């Protein structure tokens, strides 16, 4: 007996543009404490960890712990008729094979009702200890986004150096070299616009561009990305889900 | 390389 | 004949909207209007198209002339057209050729196209009916039915009622259900919903002769849906100060 | 060592975008002088002539004549990854890679990169007929708007006006521009010595309306059996220059 | 399905 009322269901229609092209199957654990996604691709490269909380639904009711076997691609399909302002009501029965999803625009007067099949789960949920890491850069992510975009031109894989006063992203190609470099920010008159890093021992590490592309992905969800990484362990592409959860992207280095 | 992926956790 | 008109903007429209459904065509043309009256390549829908004398700044026409036009070509043609250049469609008492010639008032530029016509356009009729359903809400809520429902699968199914319309689909990754209700307000043109019932309609219609009818959504802000059963759906679209546009589709049975 | 910086990068980023699709690979000939280059299309048909002048570089610095060869649709990357809001390209006596950085008047992103040059391997003339000065936009129109009709242009020079004329399978086209001109300016002027009657294939000059953001009038000069010259100035700073062979 | 010609 799952059922969840969220007004803004442009979240949950960002959401599903995020993840749609990472992973195509995914098992959502349903709980009292909210939804909770935690999954892999297909070679077994980067994670993802989606967290949503009771406390940013509008309405939240759970009675039985629920595994739900998804097709992110379908549910991308289902929630793309759904209006940015439109909201959206997931629900299930304790046992029941099928999750309803109700989007109900704010005029009360246009009520769309979808049913989508899940399927049988089968996902090794591992845990990943949240950590100290030695360096955490947080910028906004439309430049990360733009980096990402303008250095996936050049090659196949990006090198990370973070340092005491800069981070520099790095790309080196059949085609050529590129290199920018961030500075950090001072005292600019808006939050979410500032560039600082709290570095405890210099980085140096090589990532794939391709899913820092499906990291960038999720974008407009906030105005800032934090990555974190230190040598030899994942790197931490971290969008917070405004007074509500969480999403990180996972990538083990070269 | 290309660490895959746990590996690591 | 001579058709002189000022805000060409329409007529792009209204080719936008047949150009890709249906190729080619039969424009009838007297001294009322230009009538266009034609069905599609796989024989299911029917396209209505009237314009009349009082929209054009300058028609004159004498005698009923029939031309066949291939709209895509047309089409390309208005493509071609200026924003501001007034727009003259002209034809010759017997020529074979149709001429559209675009001028600009203040400026020097004069663009003369010159489209061969032709000629076969099984014109069938419609009894002047009346339909169990009719139902008038904004052309754009009709067109993000359409679309939203269009990936779920291939049909759709209308369910008209007293106050609420019903829309479903059901494919190979599941189903969907949109309803829309009636209007509160005291100003509403092209934001209410209006039903004219008189016995509920349960029609199965097809979704791509639908989406393909949508693409002649910026003509009006209103449009006119007109079910009844086991004969084919009226969208019905006007063309604010000329004439207007309606298909027909025939159902799923 | 080569060094030019230049503050208005839209003008370069429109220039790659221009020749990035008629051009594959290049020979950019770099000197104290300026940046010339000049190059064919695929199996060697029409001409491309581009001028850019030390004198419009806002720092120009140049030691050797250095000759790279690019491929064209890299540098349009690496120009996309920059901001049309400062542009320093850069090459050593003997490098085999040419430097683009690009930097923010205000001290916050600095880009660097370096592309991979590759492998090298006739003189440009005369007195035309017919010499038309109108907009590269109307140009722009009028060319895709026949190119719908047919394949091939008819431009047609005479005293009052230019003709365009287009004839297919499905019917023919004409746009003509007249010689106003009053005391008020004019928009359309003409250099006429013989009227002219020729005929170009239209994919070419579709291939040349590319470079139309690079100015805002486009000059035409045709005779008869010699090319068509499609010219675009810049800002004082050089010129793109389009050739193309007329039908017999 | 029903085709247009059945009508009219
Ligand atoms: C870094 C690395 C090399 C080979 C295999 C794995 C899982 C990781
Ligand atoms: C041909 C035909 C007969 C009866 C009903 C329909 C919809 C079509």
């Amino acid at each position: 007996m799952f059922e969840a009322r969220l007004v803004q269901g442009s979240i949950l229609k960002k959401v599903l543009e995020a993840l749609k092209d990472l992973i195509n199957e995914a098992c959502w654990d349903i709980s009292s404490s909210g939804v909770n996604l935690q999954s892999m691709d297909s070679s077994h490269v980067s994670l993802v960890q989606l967290t949503l909380r009771s406390e940013g639904f509008d309405t939240y009711r759970c009675d039985r712990n629920l595994a739900m076997g998804v097709n992110l691609t379908s549910m991308s399909k289902i929630l793309k008729c759904a209006g940015n302002e439109d909201i959206i009501t997931l629900r299930a029965e304790d046992n029941a094979d099928t999750l309803a999803l109700v989007f109900e625009a704010p005029n009360q007067e246009k009520v769309s009702d979808y049913e989508m099949k899940l399927m049988d789960l089968d996902v090794e949920q591992l845990g990943i200890p949240e950590q100290e890491y030695s360096c955490v850069v947080k910028m906004p992510s439309g430049e990360f986004a733009r980096i990402c975009r303008d250095l996936s031109h050049i090659g196949d894989a990006v090198v990370i150096s973070c340092a005491k006063d800069g981070v520099k992203f790095s790309a080196s190609g059949e085609l050529g070299n590129g290199n920018i470099k961030l500075s950090q920010t001072s005292n600019v008159d808006k939050e979410e616009e500032a560039v600082t890093i709290e570095m405890n021992e210099p980085v140096q590490l090589t990532f794939a561009l391709r899913y820092l592309n499906f990291f960038t992905k999720a974008t407009p969800l906030s105005s800032t990305v934090t990555l974190s990484m230190s040598a030899d362990v994942p790197l931490v592409v971290e969008y917070k889900i405004a007074d509500m959860g969480h999403l990180k992207y996972y990538l083990a280095p070269k | 390389r290309q660490c895959s992926m746990t590996c690591f956790y």
